[PDB]
């Protein structure tokens, strides 16, 4: 699952997490098995404005 | 005020509605300790603190 | 105390019931010792615990 977030919310997707993205945009099972991997992308996906 | 001199209200005899707080999102940290946020407008307390 | 002898057992019965009750009022390290309070006033994940 792949999407591209804000810094500040690189925490935010985790299971038993509370959050607007958590809850509308992405939520994670209690019983989550797997990895999360983030990576800044200001270099490759920020314009200038 | 300060933190050492830390302001304290009473809150009790009312009704209180802290969906509003919650979905303000105006606030940058907000959390609860003991209790589910979610759930606060389904509880009745017998004395706040702010 | 001439029936001593069968009012011992039935009061041990009794002291046996007595406090398997008694022991539902005890938190054992929980919050608190009710079981719906605690179901309504936790959200799944660390309530748990």
């Amino acid at each position: 699952d792949s999407f591209v977030i804000r810094g500040d919310e690189v925490r935010q997707i985790a299971p038993g997490q509370t959050g607007k993205i958590a809850d509308y945009n992405y939520k994670l099972p209690d019983d989550f098995t797997g990895c999360v991997i983030a990576w800044n992308s200001n270099n490759l996906d920020s314009k200038v404005g | 005020a300060s933190v050492y001199a830390w302001n304290r209200k009473r809150i009790s005899n009312c009704v209180a509605d802290y969906s509003v707080l919650y979905n303000s999102a105006s606030f940058s940290t907000f959390k609860c300790y003991g209790v589910s946020p979610t759930k606060l407008n389904d509880l009745c307390f017998t004395n706040v603190y702010a | 105390s001439a029936l001593g002898k069968l009012q011992d057992v039935v009061n041990q019965n009794a002291q046996a019931l007595n406090t398997l009750v008694k022991q539902l009022s005890s938190n054992f390290g929980a919050i608190s010792s009710v079981l719906n309070d605690i179901l309504s006033r936790l959200d799944p994940p660390e309530a748990e615990v």
